[PDB]
């Protein structure tokens, strides 16, 4: 059934456990945003 | 669930599942320099009370202290750089309270990313006890760092088949495909993925 | 030498621990423990990341799960009445906890809707 | 919560269409009310035809 | 099982005997051969990744 | 130890240059000028309100080669430096 | 009256297992070390300092701070009473006070130049 | 003087939980208990009305109005319970 409207799926559909997992790659490792802040000395490229 | 992303349950989160414990691990040192030796210490100078309330007596912030991106794990003292004046100041050490000189704060902070709640500290002080400092090296500290990942949007799973996908969506359980006894499920996965 | 369940907890005067036989955790010989929990009353799902709470700087904050509802399923069955026979005989089944019964979260339902068909009183640009 | 009492506006032009919005409404209700609510509009309704 | 066992992740009694003691930090058994053995435990530690 | 080198692999020995790693902190460097200016005048007006001998003792041995008390007097007892050099520190400070 | 929500903030120090620190007893000998307010805002005193201490810790300790004013009197000058302030002091004898200090309401004199020195390195307040 | 008391105030360890609600005495109420800085219990010629000063989550200051006729300046916690920072000054 949809949870939101109660009306069945039209059409049956297969279901099951399922053993799946959580891989090392969550989001903290991966999400920055740069304003403003550190640049090197010789280039003057940013850092942090 | 589109090209291959994944859909949760929030009941998945309700009863802790992939939740999964990660321990960071931060460390500095208390090198020794020309301009005079570094310290470990409580006394920054320009720091407000409010940003040291976490920190021990020694300046190591205390166990099981919720520490923000910014907050001081470590609190270190170096002094001046540009070294020791010996023609005007040498005599100044003299005239006046000697140790009255300059000290700047260099210290350990959470960096941008983050941490949690401090777990376990290690020092490694002088009179080494058993321990194989670097030349310079006055002593080390270690802070242990611990968070609780629960499964945010944007994460990683997949089956043992090779389903890489992400969480892109956590819908509440109230609006998930449920049996006709009205347990939900837990996860959607696209057939297109097949 | 004990396994401490909820029951374990002291009396407090208009609560119920509605789950005696819980099992909280086991302690051996020499084994202590002495804790203060906080329950609270409130609305849905709100992690510990959320919420925030310690009465003291040693507690732990955890996730709260409130609704006392544990699973919700309705049943529509043709009832043939008198004179026609497409008919919807609702017949819905709910779980509950306890804290509530099913019949008080019922009817708390049905006024959280009412009162949002409320919502539809007054027009306007 | 409360105070965030929903702002029922309408567009509303002759006699054959009309656009309603409800907003903001806690998660998910949006549904909750717009299907039964849809449910009712098109079967339910009183009228005549041949 | 096997896997978990050759790994060296968990911890299996050495011969049959009785349970002495259960911290969370620690096991204490009583061996048939009149041995009793603590195993302390590796309570939270931090791992390379 | 002298002076490192400013590009040498660092890390991982791939492409890093030492320059890449370092920030910059502040140019203007200040507290230099200003303070020596008043520093060296200050120091040289007390240094000269007090006998030449004991200022210029420690003035000179402490500010102008080299660190020494055993060798510290022209030629006057060990005792003569030592207690001379104490009193001028003092009436210096304060002067009574 | 007024030392002891000062003492309770000082004891709510966390503790650490350490040998003991020899803490800079500031005087009006010697040069007033820096001073902060809670705000982290660095604090110019007009003089020089006395340190009454009241608790210690490993480390750090609680001092009740007194200020004192610079003021003319024959050929330089002489130190008077002209504040008090309750702080701790950390190992690199910095003063941190627990509040902006107290002005207070109403035979040994310093050198002119000891004072320029003073001014000079930054401990103390021009005027 | 009172801004003394504003400084002996803010010196309160700011213990950040919920906001407590603070009882709001009145002369419709009791007074409830009141203490001198030495500990001592100080007993009221009637009840008392408050006036709010500052407020941190789980302490307020506030001056106390005595009827039966005086005042005095005291913190409240959340067991409504006055801290007087001075025996009252009689008018």
């Amino acid at each position: 059934y949809d949870g939101r409207t109660g009306e069945p799926i039209e059409g049956p559909i297969v279901v099951g456990q399922m053993f799946i997992m959580k891989l090392y790659h969550m989001v903290e490792d991966k999400m920055h945003a740069r304003s403003t802040g550190p640049y090197s000395l010789i280039t003057q490229q940013p850092l942090g | 669930n589109f090209e291959d992303a994944i859909v949760i349950s929030e009941e998945l989160l309700k009863r802790d599942f992939y939740t999964s414990i990660h321990i960071e691990r931060y460390e500095i040192e208390a090198r020794d320099t020309k301009l005079g030796p570094e310290r470990i210490t409580r006394d920054i100078p320009h720091l407000s009370e409010a940003a040291l309330r976490d920190l021990d007596e020694e300046g190591v912030v205390r166990i099981g202290a919720e520490v923000k991106p910014g907050d001081i794990l470590v609190g270190r003292t170096s002094f001046k750089g540009e070294s020791e004046p010996t023609p005007e100041e040498r005599l100044l050490r003299s005239i006046f309270g000697e140790k009255a000189r300059d000290v700047k704060d260099t210290s350990l902070r959470v960096p941008p990313g983050e941490g949690g709640i401090v777990v376990r500290t290690v020092r490694l002080r002088r009179g080494d006890p058993g321990v194989e400092l670097k030349p310079g090296v006055r002593e080390v500290v270690r802070v242990y760092v611990a968070q609780k990942r629960k499964l945010q949007v944007g994460d990683k799973l997949a089956n043992r088949h090779g389903n890489k996908g992400v969480v892109a969506k956590i819908l509440p359980v109230e609006d998930m495909p449920h049996l006709p006894d009205g347990t939900p499920v837990d996860v959607i996965l696209n057939p297109l993925g097949v | 030498p004990k396994e401490v369940k909820a029951r374990d907890f002291l009396p407090v005067a208009d609560v119920e621990i509605m789950n005696p036989d819980l099992h909280i955790a086991t302690l051996e010989e020499g084994g202590r423990l002495n804790m203060e929990v906080r329950v609270d009353r409130g609305v849905g799902y709100v992690p510990a990341e959320k919420h925030g709470i310690k009465d003291r700087i040693n507690a732990i904050p955890v996730d709260a799960v409130f609704s006392p509802v544990r699973r919700v399923a309705f049943q529509v069955e043709d009832t043939r009445l008198g004179q026609r026979t497409d008919l919807d005989k609702l017949t819905l089944r709910i779980w509950t906890d306890g804290s509530v019964t099913p019949l008080e979260a019922l009817n708390q339902a049905v006024e959280i809707l009412r009162e949002h068909l409320t919502y539809f009183s007054n027009p306007q640009a | 919560s409360k105070l965030k009492a929903p702002v029922f506006t309408v567009r509303t032009q002759g006699r054959e269409y009309g656009e309603f919005v409800l907003e903001p409404l806690e998660r998910g209700f949006g549904v909750t009310l717009g299907n039964p609510l849809r449910r009712i509009l098109l079967s339910s309704i009183p009228g005549t035809a041949v | 099982e096997r896997v978990v066992r050759d790994s060296l992740a968990a911890l299996y009694a050495e011969e049959d005997g009785e349970v002495a003691k259960v911290d969370g930090n620690r096991i204490v058994v009583r061996y048939e051969d009149g041995r009793l053995v603590e195993y302390p435990l590796r309570r939270f530690y931090r791992s390379n990744q | 130890q002298e002076p490192v080198s400013l590009e040498t692999p660092i890390g991982d020995e791939k492409d890093s240059f030492y320059g890449d790693f370092i920030p910059d902190e502040h140019l203007p460097s200040p507290v230099d000028a200003a303070t020596q200016s008043l520093l060296s005048e200050e120091l040289e007006k007390a240094l000269s309100k007090l006998s030449e001998r004991e200022a210029m003792v420690l003035k000179l041995r402490k500010g102008l080669i080299d660190g020494e008390e055993v060798g510290a007097f022209f030629g006057v007892t060990r005792e003569r430096i030592r207690q001379i050099e104490n009193k001028a520190l003092r009436k210096l400070k304060y002067h009574e | 009256g007024f030392v002891e929500p000062y003492i309770r903030l000082f004891e709510a120090i966390p503790d650490a297992e350490t040998e003991l620190a020899t803490f800079y007893d500031a005087d009006l000998d010697t040069l007033p070390p820096r001073m902060f307010l809670p705000s982290g805002d660095l604090y110019t005193p007009p003089g020089p300092v006395r340190l009454e201490e009241i608790k210690r810790k490993r480390r750090v300790r609680l001092v009740k701070v007194s200020i004192y004013r610079f003021e003319h009197v024959g050929l330089g000058l002489a130190a008077r009473p002209y504040a008090y302030a309750y702080a701790w002091q950390g190992d690199n004898g910095i003063l941190h006070l627990y509040h902006a200090p107290v002005v207070l309401e109403d035979e040994v004199t310093y050198n002119e130049s000891y004072v320029r020195l003073m001014r000079a390195m930054g401990h103390v307040d021009a005027f």
